[PDB]
RNA sequence: GAAAUUGUUGAAAGGGAAGGGCAUUUGAUCAGACA
RNA sequence: CGUGGAGGUCAGUGACGAAGCCUAGACCGUAAGGUCGGGUCGAACGGCCUCUAGUGCAGAUCUUGGUGGUAGUAGCAAAUAUUCAAAUGAGAACUUUGAAGACUGAAGUGGGGAAAGGUUCCACGUCAACAGCAGUUGGACGUGGGUUAGUCGAUCCUAAGA
RNA sequence: GUGAACAGCCUCUAGUUGAUAGAAUAAUGUAGAUAAGGGAAGUCGGCAAAAUAGAUCCGUAACUUCGGGAUAAGGAUUGGC
C-alpha cells in the first residue's frame, strides 16, 4: 500500500548469495594494471593471519586536531615466510576471454606442495610429477619449447608459488599453492624471471614496503546457520509476538505471489569471499631479527610475539606484514595480500608512519607486562625462581 | 533369578523396611529356595540375610 | 597379537567434562574413561571396577574430580568366545594426589 | 512354496521364508534390496557391518525426510540408514537359506542371493488417543520375507536360431554375380 | 479368490505434471489368405 | 444391447471340466455388446420364441467395506537422575541381587481407610497379544491357593424424608 | 534443624529411584537468567519485567462516620565472637 515510513533496506544485494565459499583460499579476481617498464615482480603474497595488537605513533596530518600527537591504533599481524616459486603459467587472449595454454613446472617439488596434490598422503605412492620431472633429463628439450611457447604467445604470465607452511606454527603440513601475476618487463623477460626462479625462494620485502596501501583477499569467519536478525540486521519483532520474534514479519506482498530474492531469510553466515582494500602496511618485519617488535623510540630487544604467544596461533619466527587495523579471515587462515589496483593519492594514504611502540603484553588475559624481564623487575623474586 | 519375594519376606520378619534387608549375592541359590517365613528366619539367624544399620542423623551440630 | 599389560595413567577428566550438563557429568566420566581405555589398549571391551565407579561418583553427579589416577589392565578373555580375545579392566589407584604422575608400567608378577 | 518369479535352476538353488514378521515393511524392503544379487558370503559380512555402523543401507524408495550420511557415497546416495531389526531378520532367513543349501549338497562357495522379496503382511492394530477426545489408529506394518540362494554358474555357450534368409529374384542374382565377379 | 493398493522380475519412456486425437517411422506381437 | 426370475423349445453345454476370474492374443458389431484361444478353476450352465421386474452408476459433503499418497513423516521433550558389577537368560539400557549417586522430606512418593472396583491379593508357570523403546518383568497370559468374630461393622434406633 | 510457623530449604524412619534410549548443541522456539549509557523516548495502555519486602528502633500528611486512613510517607539498624 506504501510502506508508511521510509527506511533503507537491510544489507547489500551485491554480496549475495550468502553461501559458503567454494574454498578456504579466496580467489584473486584482479591484478594491478601492468606497466612493463618496471622490473619484474610478484603482485601479491600468501601468508597466514597470526593475530592482532596495538600500536603507538605520532600522527602526521596538518589541520587535524591530532596533528603531531600520538594515537593508538589497532593492527593485524600476518605470518609471512618466503614463498617458493615452482611453476609458470602462460595465458592468451581470445574472443571468449583469457585461456591458459601451458604450465611449466620446476623439476623438483617440495613434499609441501606435493602434499596439496593428495587427499591421502600417508597411504599414497607419491607419484605426483615423477614423469614430469623426467622431462628435464632429455637435455631440457620439451621444457624449453613450452617456455618458448609461453614467450611466443601469452598476453599475461603468472607464476606458481607455494607457502612454506612448515615454517609456521600450524599443524597442517599441506601447503597452499597459487598463481601470482608477474608485472614487470616484457612477456619474455617475465618467463625468463620465472625460469630463473624455479625451486628458488621469494620474500615479502621483494614485493611490499612500509606505508604501502595493500588489499587482502580472504574467506570470512564461519557461523553456520543464522537466523534473519543477526544475519541481516533486521529489527527484533516486539516481545509479545507469537511464533517467535527474531524474524521478518512480512516476507512479501500478496503479489508477486512468490517470495522474492530481495528479502532477508535465515541461512548461512560467514565463510564468505571478501576483497578488502586499502590496508596500510605499518611494519615489514624480518624473521631473523630479534627486536622485531622493538622501535626507534622503544629500543628494548623483543619480537612481536606477545607474552604466552599469539592466542590460538603460535609464535612468528618468519617475516611478517603488519597492517593497520583489521582484515577478513581468522587466525590461522591463508590470506592473499594484494597490491593496490590504483595509485591512491589520499594524503591519509601517502602518510609515512613510524611506530613508536608495539604492544607485546599477553592477549590471553589482562596483560600487565611486555616482557618477562619487565615482569621480573616489578614483582621481584618469587617462590620458584632462584 | 528373582529374590523380590524373599526380600519383602525378610523385611517383614526382621521388623525393618525393605530398604534395609541385605540379600547376600553369593548365596543367591540358597536364598531363592526360601519360600517360607520359617526358612527366612533360619536365613536371618545365620547371616545369609542381615539387618543393615540405620543412617545416622547425629545431633552434635544441634547440641 | 595379544599382549597383556598393566599400566597406570592419569586421565584429565576436567577438559573432557568442560561444558557438559551437570546431570551428565558423572555419567560422561564413565563413558569418557571407557573411551580413554580403548584408545590406549586398543580394546573394545572395557570393564570398570565397581570401586572405580565409586571413585567417579564420590561427590555426586556434577562433582567429578578434575584428574583421576587409573590403573588399566589388558587381559585375555575366556568363555562363550567374544568378538575379540582381549579386554581391559580399569581400577582406581589409591594415591594421595592424582596430581603430577606420568604413565607407568606395572611389572607382571 | 510358490515364491515370486524366479528364473533359476531349482536344482542349484535353496530358499527360505518368514511370514507375518513384525519388522517394518519399508525398512526391510530397503535392506533386502541392498543385498539383491550379492555373493552370499559378501552379503552376510555386509549386514554385519551395517549393524556396526561401518557401512549403511541405501534408502532408495521409502526415504523422504530421512537423514544424510557419508556412508551412502559408495552407493551413490546421500540418504542411507542402519535398520537393526530389519538386518537381523534378513540375516535370519539368510542363515536359513545356508542350512537348506548344506542339506541339498550345494557348493557354499558359489551361493549368491538370486531372489529376495519383501512384501506386506496384514497390519496389526493398536490405538492412540488424540486431543479433544479422539482416537487414531496406531499400526504395525509387518512383512513377509522370502529369498532364494543359487549356485553361481559361469558361461552359457551359444545356440539359438539361424535366421531363415528370404530374398527376391533381383536379390539372389546380384549375389550370384558377387561371386561370379570376385571372391 | 476381482479391484483399488504392494514386492520382485522383464521391457520401455522420462530438460517444470501425466493422460488424449489424426498420421507415419521403429520395436515387439499376431489373424488371414495362398496353393 | 445387457442383468435376476417364469412358460416353451433346441431329446442344447458340462467332472474327458459348468460357472466365475485373469490375459497391451484372435474375430464380429457404428455402438450398447457378442464370439474364440490360453491360464486359473471346480458343478453347474447357455441359444431361440415368449412372460416378469427389487433390471444397467462416476458423481448424490451418497451407504457399508476395503485401500492409498501424505510418511518411516508429525512426533514418542512437564513431574531434578542416573551409574558400576555380578547373577539369570537364546537374547539384558529396562529383570533380580550387591554397590554407588539421588528423591519424596512426615501438609510424604510413608502407614491405613470411606465411595468405587471385583480378584487386581498370593504362589508356581510363563511372553503370541497388551504395558505408543524393550522385556527374561507386570495390575498381562496359564494353572492354583487365599477372606475364620458373642466383643469390628451390619443387624437395633430414630433424622430430613419415604 | 533453621525459623513466627503444619512456610520454604536440608535431614531420620518408611518408600521410590517409575517417565524410550544414544550422539551432537544450527536456525527458530519453550522455560530460566544478565546487560554499558539513557530511563517509558516503546505501547491503546508500563503489557511483561524490574524495584519493594523479615524484624528492632525512629518518624509519619490531607481527610474521617473518630473506629480509621497507617506497614501512610520517610529514615537507621541487623553477622561472628
Ligand atoms: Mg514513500
Ligand atoms: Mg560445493
Ligand atoms: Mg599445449
Ligand atoms: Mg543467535
Ligand atoms: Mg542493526
Ligand atoms: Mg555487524
Ligand atoms: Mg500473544
Ligand atoms: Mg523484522
Ligand atoms: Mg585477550
Ligand atoms: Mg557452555
Ligand atoms: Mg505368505
Ligand atoms: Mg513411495
Ligand atoms: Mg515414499
Ligand atoms: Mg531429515
Ligand atoms: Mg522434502
Ligand atoms: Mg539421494
Ligand atoms: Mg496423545
Ligand atoms: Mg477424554
Ligand atoms: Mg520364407
Ligand atoms: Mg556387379
Ligand atoms: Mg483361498
Ligand atoms: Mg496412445
Ligand atoms: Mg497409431
Ligand atoms: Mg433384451
Ligand atoms: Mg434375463
Ligand atoms: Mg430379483
Ligand atoms: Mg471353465
Ligand atoms: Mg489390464
Ligand atoms: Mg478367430
Ligand atoms: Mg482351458
Ligand atoms: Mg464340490
Ligand atoms: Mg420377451
Ligand atoms: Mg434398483
Ligand atoms: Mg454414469
Ligand atoms: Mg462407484
Ligand atoms: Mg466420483
Ligand atoms: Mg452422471
Ligand atoms: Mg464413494
Ligand atoms: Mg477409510
Ligand atoms: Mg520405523
Ligand atoms: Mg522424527
Ligand atoms: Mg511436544
Ligand atoms: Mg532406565
Ligand atoms: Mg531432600
Ligand atoms: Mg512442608
Ligand atoms: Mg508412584
Ligand atoms: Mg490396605
Ligand atoms: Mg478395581
Ligand atoms: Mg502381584
Ligand atoms: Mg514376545
Ligand atoms: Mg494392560
Ligand atoms: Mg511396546
Ligand atoms: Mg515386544
Ligand atoms: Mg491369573
Ligand atoms: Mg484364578
Ligand atoms: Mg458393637
Ligand atoms: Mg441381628
Ligand atoms: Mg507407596
Ligand atoms: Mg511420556
Ligand atoms: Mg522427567
Ligand atoms: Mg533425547
Ligand atoms: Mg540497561
Ligand atoms: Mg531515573
Ligand atoms: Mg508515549
Ligand atoms: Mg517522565
Ligand atoms: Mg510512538
Ligand atoms: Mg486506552
Ligand atoms: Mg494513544
Ligand atoms: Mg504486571
Ligand atoms: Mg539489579
Ligand atoms: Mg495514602
Ligand atoms: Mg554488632
Amino acid at each position: 500500500s506504501h510502506r508508511k515510513y521510509e527506511a533503507p533496506r537491510h544489507g547489500h544485494l551485491g554480496f549475495l548469495p550468502r553461501k559458503r565459499a567454494a574454498s578456504i583460499r579466496a580467489r584473486v579476481k584482479a591484478f594491478p594494471k601492468d606497466d612493463r617498464s618496471k622490473p619484474v615482480a610478484l603482485t601479491s603474497f600468501l601468508g597466514y593471519k597470526a593475530g592482532m595488537t596495538t600500536i603507538v605513533r605520532d600522527l602526521d596530518r596538518p589541520g587535524s586536531k591530532f596533528h603531531k600527537r600520538e594515537v593508538v591504533e589497532a593492527v593485524t599481524v600476518v605470518d609471512t615466510p618466503p614463498v617458493v616459486v615452482v611453476g609458470v603459467v602462460g595465458y592468451v587472449e581470445t574472443p571468449r576471454g583469457l585461456r591458459s595454454l601451458t604450465t611449466v613446472w620446476a623439476e623438483h617439488l617440495s613434499d609441501e606442495v606435493k602434499r596439496r596434490f593428495y587427499k591421502n598422503w600417508y597411504k599414497s605412492k607419491k607419484k605426483a610429477f615423477t614423469k614430469y620431472s623426467a622431462k628435464y633429463a632429455q637435455d631440457g628439450a620439451g621444457i624449453e619449447r613450452e617456455l618458448a611457447r609461453i614467450k611466443k604467445y601469452a598476453s599475461v604470465v603468472r607464476v606458481l608459488v607455494h607457502t612454506q607452511i612448515r615454517k609456521t606454527p600450524l599443524a597442517q603440513k599441506k601447503a597452499h599453492l597459487a598463481e601470482i601475476q608477474l608485472n614487470g618487463g616484457s612477456i619474455s623477460e617475465k618467463v625468463d624471471w620465472a625460469r630463473e626462479h624455479f625451486e628458488k625462494t621469494v620474500a615479502v620485502d621483494s614485493v611490499f614496503e612500509q606505508n604501502e596501501m595493500i588489499d587482502a583477499i580472504a574467506v570470512t569467519k564461519g557461523h553456520g546457520f543464522e537466523g534473519v536478525t543477526h544475519r541481516w540486521g533486521t529489527k527484533k519483532l516486539p516481545r509479545k509476538t507469537h511464533r517467535g520474534l527474531r524474524k521478518v514479519a512480512c516476507i512479501g506482498a500478496w503479489h508477486p505471489a512468490h517470495v522474492m530474492w530481495s528479502v532477508a531469510r535465515a541461512g548461512q553466515r560467514g565463510y564468505h569471499s571478501r576483497t578488502s582494500i586499502n590496508h596500510k602496511i605499518y611494519r615489514v618485519g624480518k624473521g631473523d631479527d630479534e627486536a622485531n617488535g622493538a622501535t626507534s623510540f622503544d629500543r628494548t630487544k623483543k619480537t612481536i610475539t606477545p607474552m604466552g604467544g599469539f592466542v590460538h596461533y603460535g609464535e612468528i619466527k618468519n617475516d611478517f606484514i603488519m597492517v593497520k587495523g583489521c582484515i577478513p579471515g581468522n587466525r590461522k587462515r591463508i590470506v592473499t595480500l594484494r597490491k593496490s589496483l590504483y595509485t591512491n593519492t589520499s594524503r591519509k594514504a601517502l602518510e609515512e608512519v613510524s611506530l613508536k611502540w608495539i604492544d607485546t603484553a599477553s592477549k590471553f588475559g589482562k596483560g600487565r607486562f611486555q616482557t618477562p624481564a619487565e615482569k621480573h623487575a616489578f614483582m621481584g623474586t618469587l617462590k620458584k625462581d632462584l | 533369578a528373582n529374590l523380590r519375594t524373599q526380600k519383602r519376606l525378610a523385611a517383614s520378619v526382621v521388623g525393618v523396611g525393605k530398604r534395609k534387608v541385605w540379600l547376600d549375592p553369593n548365596e543367591t541359590s540358597e536364598i531363592a529356595q526360601a519360600n517360607s517365613r520359617n526358612a527366612i528366619r533360619k536365613l536371618v539367624k545365620n547371616g545369609t540375610i542381615v539387618k543393615k544399620a540405620v543412617t545416622v542423623h547425629s545431633k552434635s551440630r544441634t547440641r | 597379537l595379544k599382549d597383556v599389560v598393566t599400566r597406570e595413567y592419569t586421565i584429565n577428566l576436567h577438559k573432557r567434562l568442560h561444558g557438559v550438563s551437570f546431570k551428565k557429568r558423572a555419567p560422561r566420566a564413565v563413558k569418557e574413561i571407557k573411551k580413554f581405555a580403548k584408545l590406549h589398549m586398543g580394546t573394545d571391551d572395557v570393564r570398570l571396577a565397581p570401586e572405580l565407579n565409586q571413585a567417579i561418583w564420590k561427590r555426586g553427579v556434577k562433582g567429578v574430580e578434575y584428574r583421576l589416577r587409573l590403573r588399566i589392565s589388558r587381559k585375555r578373555n575366556e568363555e562363550e568366545d567374544a568378538k575379540n580375545p582381549l579386554f581391559s579392566y580399569v581400577e582406581p589407584v589409591l594415591v594421595a594426589s592424582a596430581k603430577g604422575l606420568q604413565t607407568v608400567v606395572v611389572e607382571e608378577d | 512354496a510358490r515364491y515370486g518369479a524366479t528364473s533359476t535352476n531349482p536344482a542349484k538353488s535353496a530358499s527360505a521364508r518368514g511370514s507375518y514378521l513384525r519388522v517394518s515393511f519399508k525398512n526391510t524392503r530397503e535392506t533386502a534390496q541392498a543385498i539383491n544379487g550379492w555373493e552370499l558370503t559378501k552379503a552376510q559380512k555386509y549386514l554385519e557391518q551395517v549393524l556396526d555402523h561401518q557401512r549403511a543401507i541405501p534408502f532408495r524408495r521409502f526415504n523422504s525426510s530421512i537423514g544424510r550420511t557419508a556412508q551412502g557415497k559408495e552407493f551413490g546416495v546421500t540418504k542411507a540408514r542402519w535398520p537393526a531389526k530389519s538386518v537381523k531378520f534378513v540375516q535370519g532367513l539368510l542363515q536359513n537359506a545356508a542350512a537348506n543349501a548344506e542339506a541339498k549338497g550345494l557348493d557354499a562357495t558359489k551361493l549368491y542371493v538370486s531372489h529376495i522379496q519383501v512384501n506386506q503382511a496384514p497390519k496389526q492394530r493398536r490405538r492412540t488417543y488424540r486431543a479433544h477426545g479422539r482416537i487414531n489408529k496406531y499400526e504395525s506394518s509387518p512383512s513377509h520375507i522370502e529369498l532364494v540362494v543359487t549356485e553361481k554358474e559361469e558361461a552359457v555357450a551359444k545356440a539359438a536360431e539361424k535366421k531363415v534368409v528370404r530374398l527376391t529374384s533381383r536379390q539372389r542374382g546380384r549375389i550370384a554375380a558377387q561371386k561370379r565377379i570376385a571372391a
